[PDB]
């Protein structure tokens, strides 16, 4: 009759001593540590002066800090750490799912050299400047669609250790002006804090070029957002730890200032499933579904080329579909064949 | 006189140990290879194998690597007296860049040091 | 193109400065700069690759020469002497174009 009520009622006397708590608001101190009063830009207030705390660690407080100042008297408080926006959103989560290199299928080549242009600088750094050179920065996935390339990073996505910033595009972009460009600086401001970090911007047409003359509102907002990300890919630095690669369709809709050498080096064209690649995602997509034993892939294979990744799952997902209003027990080998002459109606 | 020893099981080592195992027989064959190269003691036909073994060596999990310590695990095997050295002068133009070797020009070279 | 025709006027700018993505006399020296600072075995040659002069800026002359050390990188390599230079150059050496014969 007291323990309770001590514990479980006494411990929610909290939210008297915290409901008498102010809050704060929140600048940037434009330094001049004018000795006794710095000058501070609020968020989206003035610049102005203010006093100090007085045994505040004033010789620590560099121009660009944030920090927070009081509301009514207004002098400013406890300092604060470099933001960070819902990038937690982004860096803290994106989609690795366990997905391993296992599941990518007839690609080794692609992502052998993608793994080790991206994470062999930051296994071995040191024979690079002993042969001589820098190691180079980006690698943009152009391809035909499926094939890869989303998911790519989804494998490079669980098998690294470095924050792996993984975002699309088009959430990038919103409606206030000048606010892309925030996102975008805060974006790799958010990689030199957190080393070596790698950004994974796909679909990127959104961010795309080939600038253009006339439509003045909705383009010249991104063809200036474009300006601060491509004026951070280079910048004055090399950023000398990040490495950001990029993935999308139309490679040949994007801006020729992104696509120089150095913003990204190493394009990588990833490419349709040739024979053995084929067989490979056939195998692959085929695996955790129960089976035959001597299931002809090599027919399957020579039937009809010029199908995707994506297009063979959809011949197991087809036949898995043929078994499951057909009622039986696994496939068979003209449920795979009533597979693939299904998909192969589905051109454009 | 000795050729086709080491040439001919060379010939039949081609094919059961490149394709594919190789593995700890690349500190097996190819040291058979010098050893055997070094038994017969030719010096013209010595320095004629290494040079043409490189160039294609193996398959998937396999390695172009770990001829090191078929170099190393040689050169200091003979002290012969006057000067004759194809062993320092081959081994200057045909181990060029590796990582594993730096043992191989820099203890070559402390041989050039001191012969 | 559009920059705007009020930025210069004689008083905000007075000046122009053409970059030109370079040619033939000036092409040797970007590569001999970048090569400069590089390890070479002289296997290499210098103006077989001057030559085919088509349509490079200094940025992708960064690029395959990085790309011909970043290529020798996969033996082990310390130095770079046929393959990787001619090897990167070709691979991404302009990924080719698309001529267009009679014409021409
Ligand atoms: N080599 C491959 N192995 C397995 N799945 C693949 C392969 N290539 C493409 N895919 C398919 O593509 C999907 C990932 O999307 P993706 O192909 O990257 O399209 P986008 O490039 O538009 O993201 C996966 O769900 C997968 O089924």
């Amino acid at each position: 009759q007291l323990k309770e009520l001590t514990k479980q009622y006494e411990k929610s006397e909290n939210d008297l001593k915290a409901l008498q708590s102010v809050g704060q608001i929140v600048g940037e101190v434009l330094k001049q540590l004018t000795e006794e009063k710095f000058i501070v830009k609020a968020t989206n207030g003035p610049r102005y002066v203010v006093g100090c705390r007085r045994q505040l660690d004033k010789s620590k407080l560099k121009p660009g800090t944030r920090v927070a100042l009081d509301m009514t008297t207004l002098t400013i408080m406890r300092y604060l750490p470099r933001e960070v926006d819902p990038l937690v959103y982004n860096m803290s989560h994106e989609d690795p799912g366990n997905v391993s290199y296992s599941e990518i299928g007839g690609l080794s080549e692609q992502i052998r050299e993608l793994r080790e242009v991206i994470e062999l600088p930051l296994t071995n750094p040191e024979l690079f400047q002993r042969v001589g050179i820098i190691p180079p920065k980006g690698c943009l996935l152009y391809g035909p669609p499926g094939t890869g390339k989303t998911l790519l990073a989804r494998a490079v996505a669980s098998q690294l250790d470095c924050n792996f910033l993984k975002v699309v595009s088009s959430s990038i972009v919103d409606k206030y002006i000048g606010e892309s460009a925030r996102l975008i600086r805060e974006m790799f401001n958010y990689a030199r804090d957190h080393q070596p970090c790698i950004i994974f911007m796909d679909e990127i047409d959104a961010i795309g070029g080939r600038r253009f003359s006339e439509g003045t509102s909705a383009d010249r907002e991104i063809q200036r957002t474009l300006m601060e990300l491509l004026n951070q890919m280079d910048g004055f630095d090399t950023l000398h730890r990040v490495k950001m690669i990029m993935a999308t369709n139309r490679p040949d809709t994007l801006d020729p200032a992104l696509l120089r050498p150095g913003r990204l080096d190493r394009k990588i064209h990833i490419d349709l499933p040739n024979e053995q690649a084929r067989l490979d995602i056939l195998k692959i997509h085929a695996g955790p579904i129960t089976k035959h034993g001597e299931i002809d892939y090599e027919a399957i294979v020579k039937l009809s080329d010029g199908f995707n990744g994506a297009d063979l799952r959809n011949v197991c997902t087809e036949a898995g579909m043929f078994a499951i209003r057909a009622d039986h027990d696994f496939v068979v080998q003209e449920d795979f064949m009533k597979a693939v002459r299904k998909v192969a109606d589905s051109k454009k | 006189g000795r050729l086709q020893e080491v040439i001919e099981t060379l010939l039949s080592l081609e094919k059961q140990t490149r394709t594919a195992s190789d593995m700890v027989s690349t500190s097996r064959i190819l040291v058979a290879v010098v050893k055997m190269c070094y038994e017969a003691k030719e010096w013209d036909l010595l320095n004629e194998n290494i040079m043409l073994l490189s160039k294609r060596r193996s398959q998937l999990k396999q390695a172009v690597a770990k001829m090191v310590q078929q170099c190393c695990t040689y050169v200091e095997e003979i002290t012969d007296l006057p000067i004759k050295l194809r062993l320092i002068d081959t081994l200057r133009m045909v181990t060029e860049g590796k990582i594993y070797v730096e043992i191989e020009r820099a203890r070559l070279t402390k041989t050039l040091a001191t012969i | 193109d559009t920059l705007d025709p009020a930025l210069l006027r004689p008083g905000r700018l007075d000046r122009k400065i053409e970059f030109p993505l370079p040619d033939r006399r000036q092409k040797r020296l970007i590569f001999s700069t970048i090569t400069s600072k590089m390890n070479l075995s002289e296997e290499v040659d210098l103006e077989d690759y001057v030559a085919r002069p088509d349509k490079i800026s200094g940025a992708d002359i960064n690029s395959i020469c990085q790309e011909s050390g970043m290529l020798a990188v996969r033996e082990n390599r310390y130095i770079v002497l046929a393959k990787d230079f001619e090897k990167a150059y070709k691979t991404v050496i302009k990924k080719d174009e698309q001529e267009h014969e009679f014409y021409k």
